[PDB]
RNA sequence: AAAUUGAAGAGUUUGAUCAUGGCUCAGAUUGAACGCUGGCGGCAGGCCUAACACAUGCAAGUCGAACGGUAACAGGAAGAAGCUUGCUUCUUUGCUGACGAGUGGCGGACGGGUGAGUAAUGUCUGGGAAACUGCCUGAUGGAGGGGGAUAACUACUGGAAACGGUAGCUAAUACCGCAUAACGUCGCAAGACCAAAGAGGGGGACCUUCGGGCCUCUUGCCAUCGGAUGUGCCCAGAUGGGAUUAGCUAGUAGGUGGGGUAACGGCUCACCUAGGCGACGAUCCCUAGCUGGUCUGAGAGGAUGACCAGCCACACUGGAACUGAGACACGGUCCAGACUCCUACGGGAGGCAGCAGUGGGGAAUAUUGCACAAUGGGCGCAAGCCUGAUGCAGCCAUGCCGCGUGUAUGAAGAAGGCCUUCGGGUUGUAAAGUACUUUCAGCGGGGAGGAAGGGAGUAAAGUUAAUACCUUUGCUCAUUGACGUUACCCGCAGAAGAAGCACCGGCUAACUCCGUGCCAGCAGCCGCGGUAAUACGGAGGGUGCAAGCGUUAAUCGGAAUUACUG
């Protein structure tokens, strides 16, 4: 099904993870619908580590699509955060 | 074969396949009947081959045999068929 | 990646004191520099302008201590940014690290000051900085490290600094032994002699 | 992971003999007893399975050593099942290196002899091979269905022909057709095998009354081996109250790991009886790992300090790498018997001598070809390893905490040589690679290339040894290539002091002609008078030809030297003065000095006495004293004079000065006249005329 | 505000000149190779050739919360007693923790690989209608009543193996009717017809044949309408070379009707019409995966399709279908062909263009590595398990980038070498010496981040008959890292262990000596070498680069030398 999930680009030992819209049975890199946000696990301290676009992401969730366990664990720190 | 998931789906689909040959051969039987009562020149049996052949292809349709719309198009053809007498 | 030669030959060669030694001798009872080097060095011939546009290349490369691969990166640099190329690739020059401890007078040479900034004593906003390439941006602060503040490098290179020409974009302060990078210079702030569409001109054939 | 059989359960035996003993053939009798195989094949029929290899099951003969093993509780069980980790090793002089490396590693050994010939050429050459590592070894006198066969005579001729201290634990019940079972002495019952089966029921009997006087004379003589272990059991003998059978047992098996008794078994292999008694005795006497430790007398410093290691799994690891096979899929296989220690399939090792890194791509129990990959290793069993990539036979591998380096032992150093060609002369670099490979499996095979001649000089232990190399090497390796004659290298020098012969070059035909004229004497020089036989005299004086083209004429002659005018065959000594020239202003060259001074050597060697040199080698043979004189007959028919004849104890060592092209194939014709008992040495010492009939043989060969 | 600010020529025809005109070079660039040399680190890249053949290991399994069940080890009860009454040993009990084999469900159609074929059942761009769509979701509703088998299992038995053959027994969310039928199918119309499967958690009194019913919760099942995603289909335009390929096509082009597909359609068949395409290049031949992009060029253009991402095609070769929502299926089936392997000779087995790796080919391209810690994927309620995807590590100067191999002082301008018109000049502040520094490497110590979660206890809220069970939300507890001796930081020692390659006639930055004497040889072009060679070889010196330097190959540029710009 289509789900919510993160794509891991950048650097070898410093990942970056686009938070894209794909369905389960394309490639982790591979062929997404529309990117959502973004996560970085190494941030700096002083400026953005993770940004999502939580109107999209509530949007394809009344679509029926599925967030995986670290998109939820985001979500969740997001909208505790802020 | 050589995985044995493999192997399993291999006797799962033979035995598959004999009962699904044994059901479409029991459908396309039934609908031959039916073309067989139009050909003869018969109104009322062919009639009655409709009737017991519209359940069977329902069923076959229904749980997953064909598709609804080959039993529909099955059904549509012979009752346009059935006007023509 | 160094050159490690012997270094009043290059200014032999450019025939210009690219202040590749301290100064506190006469630089014409170091060597002669109206010779170039070599057998046939007194023999001066009739360059090219081929010749004359390597041998201002080879000249700025030569004081500023860059390879041909990191000048030709600051060539295409300056050239991609906005403004005058040649202008643009001094004050790239003169964003460098070691040039800077250099004029702000830490270092006698260039390639003191290269070695400062090599083995860690410099920190830059309170940062080691360990590479000599490493551009200043304006309004910043670079400080020697508390463990290199009682050598006697720094203090006699700030006495050879005070014998020459301050420049107008840095502060100094020795008493701290720190300072502070104000801006890019122009190019009315630094030497004249260096003829900057020589090297234009150069890396466009 | 734990133990499967207890390292105590545990013989390392092995079989070497003489050609054609019945050393496969028990092999194959006992995996069949075993149960290893499921049938009997014999081995002229090439249904052997310990002969895996073809030209092996096509000659009928063992090239190889192979390892297998089998687990045998006893005739009538009384142990628990042992694991024997037996050993086939071919008997042919041409292959003592697969002798050397198996009995490198093996614990215990077997001398299996024929009964109707005792003593054989090679068996005392592995009889040898065998006490130079000291290993305790039995003896299983085969072919007792032979007609002429003698037990006693056998037993007889082993302790006189080898020197050795032999007592038999059987006594045969017939002869050629009257084997129908073996007396055992340590037991005093018959055992005869069943006819009908292979020999798998073995059924009891009493002793006949012929036999009851014999075995009774030798059981007694049994006892007194027995009870020369030690001063109890001594005074046990004269003390008068018989002996227990397990004092017997443990006496006798005493005797045997210091190398002081044989323990002589018979049998008959290829009719399937006496095979489960020699395995008993296997059982009953053989060694175990675990008896003598492995002195590694380097511990890697470079500063040598004696080490040892014992037999057990919580030592640190070694083991020693004895047999390198060469593969198809893998690159290589290692051969190795596990002294101490465990090693897993994956473990890092160290190759100690070659102090390098090795990392184990797998590890395979071997059968006699085909492998079952197992997990890892104890100390004392013997096993394969894929992915070794530089190991040779003696290498150590240990592990890296514990680094030791153990013997190293020393390769018997061919003996014939062939020089060997492409058929196609494509696979010019493939048979390089094939047989560079082919020498990491065989120490005792050389190879290696003389650019004098441009050629490929094979060499190993017999004529047998090199056409099983060329016949793997056709088959493995698909380079079929063609042998022969290696070149003998040649020389040629001049006499009679030629003089005044000069020769012209001119070439003018308008533009730039070349013109040269020298005149020059060529004279034969003494081998002392240069390092290099060549001396150029300047008598050209006052000019005639000018000091820049001097040394032209002296090159021009060097190029002359390096390719004699007779045949192609480097001259040697030779004298050269230039009294007289001409030479021209304007077309005077260099070149046309050296085409004259070309000119004129060609005409002055004509001219001259020019003769070939043959190299003569200095040969030192050691032969048996009764064979001495057909040595020296056929010394004297390969054209060959004499220097003395030593005559030790051990041999007569006879010295000569054969020429190489005579000293061709030496080895077999040597082993032809001597019962193949005498080896010899070559030295390359000087140069000499040859005489006028081989010398009219190079010439036209190389002419035409 | 910023998003392109960009364009060099030289040599060579002649006695000399101008013009034309080819040839050659200076520049970038690469999945490179070779020669010499070689310190460290980061990031990236790494069979371009034989879609040649492949040993071995691994690459797809999971679910006991679907089912009959115990074969293995871990408990609980009868249980003789190992017995030393606690020392827990020997026999039954699927009694439960679980779980081999088996039925069943889901996934194996994804991920991964390769570019053989394909000049279009392809790709790209823009559109369209005649459709399907598992898992994921929204809404409306049902989930009643039965039956026949059969694997496993039991007994016999053929087989060397692969595998079976008989005769009986049994279960289900396996299978098959019947009941029900609408906002579904067919029929304008009355009408006709079509489905299902249960399983777990807990419980208060009831109630009971003692198994349970019963109530509540979770999950699964069926039907219809949707949504989303994926896929099928159609049209237009664009997408190589060849005219020394000019005519091609009879299911061909169209109509009618039947059949067929999920769907329109010559998709198929019967009949009828005789059309259809083509110099706007049909047909035929050769070549070729296409694109985003990449390289070059000032631009227009030219060249290219390595890595990454999208689509397509392929899975030993040829053909075919089955199962399935989805395949005509890399690690499924069937047949034929070639090849390989096993065999007891009677028979069997297999497809690395998955990851490693081997042989072969070649100028040349790497490890038979670690871990599921993270990100995903499959299955499962979950724990968890599987994952050669992936994360990493190993090898290679293959590329890019960064850094180091010291810094300051130092004239007797030391010695030696080279040149010398013998005065000297040069190597050369170079060296030595004096002082200072310790980056990198070496040694020792400290030490992040990639970790989110998940599991046990809790408290609250929702739930209901219940202060159980379940879901959610806070707290506490002990934990999850292959990389890894991690990055990073500190400290000890001493300049300490760290520079080569090409070139020097012009192009083109750099000149002399010696030797050679149209010889050896050099060379990209002009050309050089016949005795004073700045062109050959050595030396000194210098120049340009630098852990790289040159050569070769290849694309573009210069070439306005196919000129649209021009
Ligand atoms: N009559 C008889 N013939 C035997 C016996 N044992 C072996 N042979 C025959 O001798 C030949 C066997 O000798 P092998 O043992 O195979 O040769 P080898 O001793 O193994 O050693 P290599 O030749 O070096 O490989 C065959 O022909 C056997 O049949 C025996 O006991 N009795
Ligand atoms: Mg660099
Ligand atoms: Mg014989
Ligand atoms: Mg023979
Ligand atoms: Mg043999
Ligand atoms: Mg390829
Ligand atoms: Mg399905
Ligand atoms: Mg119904
Ligand atoms: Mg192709
Ligand atoms: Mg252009
Ligand atoms: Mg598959
Ligand atoms: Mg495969
Ligand atoms: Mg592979
Ligand atoms: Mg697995
Ligand atoms: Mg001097
Ligand atoms: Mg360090
Ligand atoms: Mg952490
Ligand atoms: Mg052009």
């Amino acid at each position: 099904m289509v789900t919510i999930r993160l794509a891991r680009h950048g650097a070898k030992k410093r990942p970056f993870y686009q938070v894209v819209v794909a369905d389960s049975r394309n490639a982790r890199n591979g062929r997404f619908i529309e990117r959502v946000g973004f996560f970085n696990p190494i941030a700096s301290e002083k400026e953005e580590g993770t940004r999502l676009d939580l109107d999209r992401i509530a949007h394809w969730v009344g679509q029926g699509a599925t967030i995986s366990d670290r998109v939820a664990a985001l979500i969740k720190e997001v909208n505790k955060a802020a | 074969a050589n995985i044995k998931s493999a192997k399993k789906r291999a006797i799962q689909s033979e035995k598959a396949r004999k009962h699904n040959a044994s059901r479409r051969s029991m459908m396309r039987t039934f609908i031959k009947k039916v073309y067989a009562a139009i050909e003869a020149g018969d109104k009322a049996a062919a009639q009655k081959a409709f009737n017991e052949m519209q359940p069977i292809v329902d069923r076959q349709a229904a749980k997953g045999l064909i598709h609804k719309n080959k039993a529909a198009r099955h059904k549509a053809n012979l009752t346009a068929q059935i006007n023509k007498l | 990646a160094r050159y490690l030669g012997p270094k009043l030959k290059l200014s032999r060669r450019e025939g210009t004191d690219l202040f590749l030694k301290s100064g506190v001798r006469a630089i014409d009872t170091k060597c002669k520099i109206e010779q170039a080097p070599g057998q046939h060095g007194a023999r001066k011939p009739r360059l090219s302008d081929y010749g004359v546009q390597l041998r201002e290349k080879q000249k700025v490369r030569r004081i500023y201590g860059v390879l041909e691969r990191q000048f030709r990166n600051y060539y295409k640099e300056a050239a991609r940014l906005k403004g005058n190329t040649g202008e643009n690739l001094l004050a790239l020059l003169e964003g460098r690290l070691d040039n800077v401890v250099y004029r702000m007078g830490f270092g006698a040479t260039r390639a003191e000051a290269r070695q400062l900034v090599s083995h860690k004593a410099i920190m830059v906003n309170g940062r080691v900085v360990n590479i000599a390439s490493y551009q200043v941006s304006p309004n910043d602060v670079v400080s020697i490290r508390e463990k290199a503040k009682k050598q006697s490098r720094v203090k006699a290179a700030l006495e050879l600094a005070e014998q020459r020409e301050k420049p107008t974009w840095l502060e100094v302060d020795a008493g701290k032994m720190e300072g502070t990078f104000k801006r890019k210079p122009e190019r009315s702030d630094l030497s004249a002699d260096i003829n900057e569409h020589l090297i234009v001109e150069l890396y466009s054939k | 992971s734990a133990r499967t059989t207890p390292i105590a359960r545990y013989r390392n035996i092995g079989i070497s003999a003489h050609i054609d003993a019945g050393k496969t053939t028990t092999t194959e009798r006992i995996l069949f007893y075993t149960g290893v195989n499921h049938k009997i094949g014999e081995v002229h029929d090439g249904a052997a399975t310990m002969d895996w290899m073809e030209q092996e099951q096509e000659r009928g003969i063992t090239i190889t050593s192979a390892a297998t093993t089998a687990f045998w509780s006893g005739m009538a069980k009384q142990y628990e099942p042992h694991r024997i980790n037996i050993i086939d090793t071919p008997g042919h002089v041409d292959f003592t290196i697969e002798v050397e490396r198996s009995m490198r590693v093996l614990d215990g050994a077997v001398m299996v002899y024929c009964a109707v010939g005792g003593v054989q050429p090679q068996s005392e050459t592995v009889w040898r091979q065998a006490n130079k590592y000291k290993v305790p070894r039995i003896a299983f006198v085969n072919k007792m269905d032979r007609m002429g066969a003698n037990f006693l005579k056998v037993v007889n001729q082993i302790k006189t022909r080898l020197g050795a201290n032999p007592v038999p634990l059987q006594l045969a019940i017939g002869a050629e057709e009257h084997f129908t079972g073996v007396v055992d002495l340590v037991k005093m019952k018959a055992i005869n095998w069943n006819d009908a089966d292979q020999g798998v029921t073995f059924e009891y009997e009493d002793i006949p009354a012929d036999m009851v006087e014999l075995a009774n004379e030798w059981h007694q003589n049994l006892i007194e081996s027995a009870a020369e272990a030690s001063e109890e059991l001594m005074e046990k003998y004269l003390g008068g109250e018989e002996l227990t059978e397990a004092e017997i047992k443990g006496a006798l098996r005493q005797r045997v790991l210091n190398n002081e008794i044989i323990l002589v078994t018979c049998g008959s292999a290829f009719k399937n009886k006496g095979v489960q008694a020699m395995l008993d005795a296997v059982i009953d006497y053989l060694p175990s790992p675990v008896d003598v430790p492995a002195i590694n007398g380097i511990l890697d410093d470079g500063k040598d300090t004696p080490a040892e290691r014992h037999a057990s799994d919580d030592e640190p690891f070694s083991a020693l790498a004895f047999k390198i096979a060469t593969d198809p899929f893998v690159g290589n296989l290692t051969f190795f018997r596990v002294y101490s220690g465990v090693v897993n399939s994956g473990d890092t090792v160290l190759n100690s001598v070659k102090a390098a890194r090795e990392r184990f791509g797998r590890i395979v129990q071997m059968h006699a070809n085909k492998r079952e990959e197992i997990k890892e290793v104890r100390a004392g069993d013997i096993a394969a390893a894929i992915g070794l990539k530089d190991v040779t036979t003696g290498d150590t591998l240990c592990d890296p905490d514990a680094p030791i380096i153990l013997e190293r032992m020393e390769f018997p150093e061919p003996v014939i040589s062939i020089a060997v060609e492409p058929k196609t002369k494509a696979d010019q670099e493939k048979m390089g690679l094939a047989l560079g490979r082919l020498a990491k499996e065989d120490p005792s095979f050389r190879v290696w290339t003389d650019e004098e001649s441009n050629q490929t000089i094979i060499a190993g232990m017999g004529e047998l040894h090199l056409d099983i190399i060329v016949d793997r090497m056709k088959r493995e390796f698909n380079v079929e290539a063609n042998v022969g004659k290696p070149q003998v290298a040649y020389r040629e020098t001049i006499r009679q002091k030629v003089t005044d012969v000069e020769g012209k070059h001119a070439k003018q035909s308008g533009g730039r002609g070349q013109y040269g004229h020298v005149v020059i004497d060529m004279y034969p020089l003494e081998p002392g008078s240069n390092p290099k036989g060549y001396e150029f005299i300047n008598d050209i004086k006052g000019g005639v030809i000018p000091g820049e083209y001097i040394p032209a004429v002296d090159k021009g002659i060097q190029e002359q030297l390096k390719a004699g005018p007779l045949a192609g065959y480097p001259v040697v000594d030779m004298g050269i003065r230039l009294h007289f020239g001409s030479y021209h202003d304007v077309d005077s060259s260099e070149l046309a000095f050296k085409l004259a001074a070309s000119i004129a050597f060609k005409e002055g060697f004509k001219k001259a006495k020019p003769v070939l040199l043959e190299p003569i080698m200095k040969v030192e043979v050691e032969t048996p004293e009764e064979n001495t004189g057909d040595v020296i007959g056929d010394l004297s028919r390969r054209r060959g004079m004499l220097k003395g004849q030593e005559s030790e104890v051990t041999g007569v060592k006879i010295h000569a000065e054969v020429p190489l092209s005579e000293m061709f194939g030496y080895a077999t014709q040597l082993r032809s006249l001597t019962k193949g008992r005498a080896s010899y040495t070559m030295e390359f010492l000087k140069y000499d005329e040859a005489p006028s009939n081989v010398a009219q043989a190079v010439i036209e060969a190389r002419g035409k």
